[PDB]
């Protein structure tokens, strides 16, 4: 009365929360990446 | 220059640091030499903090030196 | 949805330009300036506004329109480098498309300037300060449109849009920059703007690229040199005359001919038919823009506030022509819609 | 793009998995009722409660960073609307509130269950009641916290344009508000009747 | 064991993992935004730099309260330790890390406008701490779920 | 300077440039610039005033 | 046991729980919030003295009312000491994803007919009475979901 | 953060003690706190030669709070000698209340057996162990809840004297008098339950040590029920607290706008000032845990700096090891103060 | 039973669920987009604001059939169903619910444009009406689809 | 049993769903596209409002192959059908479906493209319908390949 | 029945769909752009309108391949046939059908090309009508390759 | 054995790869942006090179603390290690390179921004090195949480 040899309760379980936990990290990434930096104040203008 | 009183400042830090240091490793105190992963040469390591110590202090006495002359 | 991401980088950029929307003279800030009879008396007025004391440094005497008008376009120009340098990403790119049109403008104010012999600091100082690059003064050591490509314009950001020169040859050129600039402009908005500010920017650089073919259209009537295949290389084609009344009007030889074209859209009928053309058009551009402040997590708020200023310093600047040369019957003649 | 490529990668694998499954006898052999249960109440309990207070954070946190970003800029001349548009932001953080005080009120059934007990009727029920109850408040409050930190922008735009206009969009906000009461009520009802694991 | 599997730790680990590695980019995001922001802003008002450093010391304790929840359950951990005390070790990682994560995204971006907002308006600066206030009790929220949860780790496992 | 000159002279540019120790103060924006002595090479009078 | 009444059942019942729920606030959220904008946009151009412009907004929160209802219909049927039958939890998970899904559609309608049509009846009071026709024919879409979502409940418990 | 009302209570009074004290707790190490108080104390004997001085920025910043960095160095001497702690070191100034077991083979696991109790600060045995920061988090967690429970009831004392000064009588029924008994019933509960399991031998009595996170949510949730029991009559006296934490939230709410109507926007003002006061209450007695956040992120930091660097060091040998100490000691030292003192401590 | 499994009830379950999904989700875009026109085009002519609702009543009417649709297969629901009896209810919840989706898709850009143009061109309402029944008859087809099958669900079946 | 296993009316379902879902589909972007198209040019020429109305009756025509086939798919769905007629019926409802939805993909470009021309050539209404024949005979090809199928499904077929 | 199992005809059946599906598909990109293109020329150039139509043409003749190994993979489909003869079917299906996939793409991006520089220049038709037989042909190599496939199907099979 | 699989050094395996992969992952970020504001400042301000170089020395430590832990992980390894070590290997690994590569995304996206500003005003340049402080501790907080993981790797762990 198993799920399975392979992919057991457990090992699911681990993966499942693995992949929680991994798309909360990509998300994140994707936020973090998305970071630029507001060049223009930080650069002199050259303008007369 | 500033650079020879923050050496001055980090010697005399390292003298008064290394010598504390080098005499609890010559004591044999628990919180350095205790564990089994500390150093098991107790005083040798002493004798090195020791050295280190007098590094610092010849270091301390040369930019101590240079700032009251400069 | 539109407030979901737009706020992480673009929060304070827009609040800040809803502010200075905040800023637009309304109608009644309008009626009194009208009010006024006297330079110093509009100047008294338009301290009462976010204008404030921007004339302060400028006496009563020294006071003129042309004054008036310098002083109120810095304000304008030094609050868009003030949000262009809060800027960044997409954003910072939406303020550069911005930019590029008045680098146009100063390109073919250079050339014209070059080829009438002006003095070449004159021109300088007479440079939009958006839309400055560093290789402008340059472009005085050529009067060849080839020369200057080569020597200047090849490394500036309007070198995609140019896939001896007299003035004929410099309204050429410049209206060839402006159609691939809007051109240019309107697929980045199509491509990286978020929807409600994508469709605002469409519409707005649809009505600019309108307003552009159907000067065009009428003003080729009246010359020789304009050939119809000529035509075809100075209408933008991202407007709502694309592609219709675009080629109508790319062939056309007659007023009648351009009013029958632009009979075709239902948003520019009777532009031709009453009043004035130009007119039309800058009500329209203040419609627009005024729609375009309904849109509240929007970037199209950045033109549509440049734009509301551009009309407003307008406004103003005619209200102060009809102090100075007295005409107080015209001096009502302005676009208000804020 | 890559992402979509991953999408219908695994739509793929799935479908020619189950295919396989199937055609060969083993339908079966997909038991999502036997995952169900034999994966541990603490795993759908401990995710229920963690999702329901990190999610009811993420919507509190993104709805203020919303409005925060708003009236900042919209204080640049009109410093006045910061005191009154706090509202907003006390409303956004009302979200994660109801989170924090759902992940305490389901961290309170969080006990040891017998060994001979852990995969009985009510420990799976309590597992399975905590999982969706956490998910319910912790996505509502999400949802909430976004919507209310739009509305929050829109009000301190619309307070710093006038200041009789803030009160109509503070009334929005109220009703943005109660979708984050409703997923705190709806969580404490689902884990209403939910044991303690036993 | 049933109540002990050997896989048991891995939901433990990765909770400590969790709690420190979200709670750090969320620190990172509001360090990176609002040090950008501080940098634009005290390129032309220099004297306004130590006043803004605000949101990067409330990023960092973002980062902070991950490593609380990181140390906590790391000891906690055990070779042998229930499926109970792995799950609750994992929801307590998961709660401070995505807690911390949202707040300091938070921190990032409302820092940033404040202390823009602030070069232009001082008077936006009590606004913009006060809002970040909000935003770091947020993280605060997810370190004491997972208190709540590390303390019930240690009932009654066998 | 030497971009333009480059592109100008469709390369066959010698062009060299040497650092000025000292900066100079200028008077027309009042800032005490850098600046490098620069010498380029070409025959025909017109791409000399060029 | 009983084989119609396994005990993984509640899962889909409480996941029918949970798809009410939320997907009913995120359709009320995206009518609310969208319908927001639109009055905020009305604000700065057209003031007006009479609310009339909460209208998308109160019906966008009567569909979070359609989700609330449901969700606590099916939240009253679980229980962990009655026979759960596993048709009552398909059903239930019918519940939830009918009144959400049509609760989100819903909303997404309202958010679109309020943000452009609010101005639109403010400024003309003509158009108030088609606008608000349009809303209707919005909210009726997540009353449909409602009454497929009782039927089911009451199909699933008998 | 504002300038105080006409003769209210100054808070900056109370500060002069209570900033630098709160900062020692967060930074709790004799080491960094006397490197601090160095800098502070050339500050301060130099006073009158850097007064009539042009030092700028950073150099005005330091020397204006001058004595505000003395007291932070000198109480951070005090808490990390509390905490035992001088450069992630300990003191083995008296006798540990830890006997270890008589005998032992090389890498067992020994356990202590308690012996006395430290006389100041945390003792020495616990350097070194598996489970320093399993009692060392409990201790702080506990001093950071009842040391902010101090200082928030010392600030709401202030507020009686306000309201006594100003003789609004009706604030101190209306205002004072509830959300004292409300704060009290609940959190110093909490707090001098604390105390009292500190107080309490429960391996000796064979009663178990109960849960206090456990007690206080089913002090609310499972009113009645005890789980563990702290003390007799536990029951009754939760249930009283319960209820008249419960009550003063009308209190407050409505006894003065009652007052004001019976003998408006008075009543919203005392509406809101009842939200955030009971939101406060415990949101700031929560936010006290960022003094044992932050004395925990300082310890482990000083624990790697100096685990990292400096003690590499200490294993070398000849002319290499000498050089190597001198090298490493630099490198300790410089990133001691830079993040130590400069991130932690700021 | 090997016909009537205990999950059969979960495809018929779906069914009806994909039956109000889907509608909904099309009836939603047909009056979003339907009435985004009407509004931008009453802004000039108030006049025929009860002419252009005729494309939301047809997104109204998609909406309709998935509730007819969903409430039919509730009512073919049971405990004990055969598994075909599920198979069947989720092909009509999907037909219905999908065909019309496409209708409304086909409501919402077709009813845009068309009021757009009415608000120009009074005679292209009549074409708009057209073009919009021809965009019903999409999620009529789905219906009538789902209807034959609801019918065939119970029909013949072994316990 | 082996030939006919319980799951195989789920093959024949989605095959009878899938027909009038995806010709359904390429119908309504069809008589999307399309009846843009026509809105756009009868603003101006309301004259040729029922000449360019032949591209949307084109999609529909594809959206009733697509119907056809759904019928026909259902009156030959049992609970104890062979899983080969299950197969065959999925494949006749996948062909009519599919090769519908690619033929009303191309109804909507080129009727779109062909309303909007002829408005300005009316010599180009010819070719709109040539170019449209040639796109309507993909579903046309679809729903051969499916009848042939169906035809094919329930015909020496045992247990 | 070892060799020839129950679920052999579906591989049968999805190549027979696929076959028709994806040639259909390649006709109509191949339909679509050509008509585009011929639709955008004949505005001005009518008289060239029978000529341009005969990317559509190309396109048409992709659709009749694909329509061919569908018949015949129809016809070649049984109940009881083997696994190989499901295999080979899939194959030819998959071969045909997305040979002419390419082969559509190819005929309407070459063809559009064509009817819109053929009306600039008269002497790019025969130019154009060499190209869209190189395209063309791919979609016969294509249904060649599936019509040896198919001939093998039932070749030799037990 | 059941506590030590064969399997349990994979764990630990992925671990110490991922410690010296994320470290470095973060430390190139912020190495390249940080680098890139150098080239960009330096060209007109040769003289605040050694001076702007500092987060570029930063973001290498980043990778210094992932080599560390890579290091100490690797020379737990082995081949009958309990599965609970190499969970705790692989938290380790994931703690000091995730939280490395969040400290070098900030260390370069602030040592890019205050490298460019510090040009145009030499006072942000403490700011600069306070917030890049900062963000180094971002990382030294996963080594902590990596090197306590570490200790605990084979602490009361048997066969």
């Amino acid at each position: 009365d198993i799920l399975s040899s392979i992919w057991t309760e457990g090992l699911l379980m681990c993966l499942i929360v693995s992949a929680l936990l991994l798309f909360i990290l990509i998300v994140a990434l994707s936020w973090i990446s998305n970071l630029d930096i507001t060049y223009g104040a930080l650069e002199k203008s050259t303008n007369p | 220059t500033g650079k020879a009183w923050c050496c001055t400042v980090l010697s005399a830090f390292g003298v008064v640091i290394l010598s504390v240091i080098a005499h609890l490793f010559n004591t044999n105190h628990e919180s350095f030499v205790g564990s089994i992963n500390d150093p098991e040469d107790g005083p040798a390591v002493a004798h090195t903090v020791y050295l280190a110590a007098l590094v610092y202090l010849v270091f301390f006495v040369f930019c101590g030196f240079q700032v009251y002359l400069a | 949805m539109e407030g979901v991401y737009f706020n992480i980088d673009n929060g304070f950029i827009e609040g800040v330009v809803r502010g200075y929307r905040n800023g637009l003279l309304s109608n009644n800030q309008y009626i009194n300036l009208t009010q006024c009879d006297t330079l110093e008396d509009l100047k008294l007025q338009l301290s009462s506004t976010d204008y404030g004391n921007f004339l302060s440094s400028v006496s009563s005497e020294s006071l003129t329109t042309s004054l008036i008008q310098e002083y109120a376009s810095s304000k304008l120009y030094h609050e868009f480098n003030y949000i262009r340098d809060q800027s960044s990403g997409s954003t910072r790119k939406f303020m550069d498309y911005i930019t590029y049109g008045y680098m146009i403008d100063n390109v073919a104010l250079m050339i014209t300037g070059t080829i009438h012999d002006r003095d070449k600091g004159e021109i300088l100082q007479r440079c939009h300060p958006l839309g400055w690059f560093d290789t402008l003064p340059t472009l005085s050591v050529a009067t060849d449109l080839e020369s200057l490509y080569e020597t200047v314009l090849v490394d500036t950001p309007l070198a995609p849009y140019f896939k001896e020169l007299d003035d004929m040859n410099i309204e050429i050129i410049r209206n060839k920059l402006y159609k691939a600039y809007l051109e240019d402009f309107y697929n980045f908005v199509t491509e990286e703007i978020p929807e409600p500010a994508k469709e605002c920017m469409q519409t707005l650089l649809g009505f600019e690229a309108d307003r552009r073919s159907i000067n065009i259209a009428l003003n080729s009537l009246q010359s020789s040199d304009i050939d119809p295949d000529l035509k075809s290389d100075l209408l933008p084609n991202i407007g709502k005359l694309y592609p219709l009344a675009t080629f109508h009007l790319a062939q056309a030889q007659d007023f009648e001919g351009v009013r029958a074209a632009l009979a075709n859209v239902y948003e520019y009928r009777g532009f031709l038919e009453t009043g004035n053309l130009e007119d039309h058009f800058y009500q329209l551009e203040m419609e627009l823009c005024r729609d375009a402040f309904t849109q509240q997590f929007a970037i199209s708020t950045v033109w549509a506030w440049m734009k509301s200023k551009e009309q407003e310093v307008r406004n103003i600047t005619w209200i102060a022509e009809c102090i100075a040369q007295n005409q107080r019957e015209r001096i009502n003649n302005y676009i208000s819609v804020y | 793009s890559f992402s979509h490529f991953l999408y219908y990668l695994v739509l793929i694998v799935v479908i020619v998995y189950g295919l396989y499954k199937l055609f060969t006898g083993h339908g079966s052999d997909i038991n999502f009722g036997k995952f169900l249960l034999r994966t541990s109440p603490y795993m759908w309990a401990n995710l229920g409660i963690a999702l329901c207070v990190g999610l009811s954070v993420v919507g509190a946190a993104w709805g203020i960073f919303i409005t925060g970003s708003s009236m900042i800029g919209a204080g640049v001349r009109a410093p006045r609307i910061t005191t009154k548009n706090l509202i907003s932001i006390i409303f956004c953080e009302v979200v994660a509130i109801y989170g924090l005080i759902i992940a305490i009120v389901f961290s309170s059934k969080l006990t040891v269950a017998t060994a001979e007990n852990m995969y009985s009727k009510s420990n799976l029920y309590t597992g399975y009641s905590l999982f969706w109850a956490g998910i319910t408040v912790g996505a509502s409050n999400l949802i909430c916290g976004i919507a209310v930190g739009i509305t929050g922008a829109t009000a301190a735009i619309s307070d710093a344009a006038d200041s009789a206009l803030f009160v109509k969009i503070l009334v929005i906000e109220i009703f943005g508000s109660i979708l984050g009461l409703l997923g705190l009520i709806v969580g404490l009802l689902m884990a209403g009747k939910a044991s303690e694991f036993q | 064991t049933e109540l002990c599997p050997v896989y048991a730790p891995f939901f433990g680990a990765i909770g400590c993992a969790s709690a420190i590695i979200f709670t750090s980019l969320g620190a990172a995001y509001g360090t990176a935004k609002s040090g950008v922001g501080i940098c634009a802003t005290c390129v032309l008002r220099p004297d306004l730099l130590f006043k803004n450093i605000v949101p990067v010391i409330m990023a960092g304790i973002i980062a902070i309260y991950g490593l609380v929840v990181s140390v906590l359950v790391c000891y906690s951990l055990g070779q042998k330790q229930a499926l109970y005390t792995g799950f609750i070790q994992l929801g307590a990682g998961l709660s401070v890390g995505l807690s911390g994560l949202a707040a300091g995204f938070a921190i990032g971006i409302v820092g940033d406008a404040g202390v823009r907002g602030s070069s232009q308006q001082p008077r936006l600066f009590v606004g913009m701490i006060l809002i970040l206030i909000f935003a770091e009790v947020l993280g605060l929220y997810g370190l004491i779920v997972a208190l709540l949860l590390n303390s019930r780790a240690t009932q009654d496992v066998v | 300077l030497e971009q333009i000159l480059w592109r100008v002279l469709r390369g066959n540019l010698f062009f060299k440039t040497v650092e000025i120790e000292q900066p100079v103060y200028d008077v027309k924006t009042r800032e005490y610039k850098h600046k490098n002595a620069f010498i380029v090479f070409s025959h025909g009078d017109l791409i000399i005033k060029r | 046991s009983n084989i119609y009444a396994p005990l993984y059942a509640p899962f889909f019942g409480f996941a029918g729980c949970a798809a009410a729920m939320v997907l009913s606030c995120l359709g009320a959220a995206i009518g609310t919030a969208k319908s927001g904008i639109g009055i905020a946009g009305i604000g700065t151009f057209k003031p007006e003295l009479i609310m009339k412009s909460l209208i998308p907004v109160v019906m966008s929160g009567i569909l979070a009312i359609y989700g609330l209802v449901v969700a606590v219909l099916i939240a009253g049927n679980l229980s962990p000491t009655e026979d759960y039958t596993l048709f009552n939890g398909f059903m239930h998970l019918s519940c939830g994803l009918c009144v959400g899904f049509a609760c989100l559609s819903s909303g997404y309608a309202i958010g679109m007919v309020g943000d452009v049509g609010v101005r639109k009846y403010m400024h003309q009071p003509r158009l108030f009475v088609g606008i608000v026709l349009i809303l209707i024919f919005s909210e009726v879409l997540g009353l449909y979901g409602m009454i497929v979502a009782l039927i089911l409940n009451t199909r699933g418990s008998e | 953060y504002g300038i105080a009302q006409y003769r209210e209570i100054n808070a900056g009074l109370p500060t002069i003690v209570t900033f630098p004290f709160m900062f020692a707790i967060m930074f709790g190490d004799m080491g960094h706190g006397f490197l601090m108080t160095l800098a502070a104390l050339s500050l301060v004997l130099n006073e009158k030669k850097i007064n009539k001085m042009k030092r700028g920025e950073i150099f005005d910043m330091a020397f204006t709070g001058r004595y505000i960095i003395l007291l932070m160095g000198v109480f951070s001497m005090y808490t990390g000698f509390l905490y035992n702690d001088i450069f992630s070191k300990t003191m083995t100034i008296f006798k540990s209340g830890w006997k270890w077991p008589d005998h032992w083979k090389k890498g067992e696991s020994i356990t202590a057996t308690s012996v006395g109790t430290y006389p100041i600060g945390l003792d020495w045995a616990w350097h070194g162990t598996e489970n320093a920061l399993l009692f060392s988090n409990s201790y702080k967690m506990k001093l950071s809840i009842l040391m902010g429970f101090i200082h928030m009831t010392y600030s709401y004392f202030f507020s009686l004297a306000n309201h006594l000064y100003f003789n609004s009588m009706i604030d101190i029924i209306g205002n004072f008098i509830p959300g004292l008994l409300f704060m009290q019933g609940i959190f110093g509960y909490l707090s001098v339950c604390i105390v009292y399991k500190w107080a309490v031998d429960w391996v000796k009595d064979g009663k178990p040590a109960p849960g206090l996170l456990n007690m206080l949510i089913n002090m609310f949730l499972s009113p009645g029920t005890i789980d563990d029991e702290l003390y007799p009559h536990q029951a009754k006296v939760q249930v009283f607290l319960l209820l008249m934490a419960l009550v003063c939230i009308p209190w407050l709410l409505l006894v003065k706008p009652l007052h004001f109507k019976f003998t408006g926007d008075i009543m919203i003002h005392q509406v809101i000032h009842t939200i955030e006061f009971c939101l406060n209450c415990v949101s700031h007695t929560a936010s006290y845990l960022r003094l044992w956040a932050l004395s925990l992120a300082h310890a482990q930091l000083s624990s790697v700096l100096w685990t990292m660097t400096i003690q590499i060091a200490f294993g070398f040998r000849g002319f290499v090891g000498v050089f190597m100490t001198v090298a490493l000691f630099a490198m300790w030292f410089a990133l001691t103060c830079a993040v130590l003192v400069l991130m932690e401590g700021t």
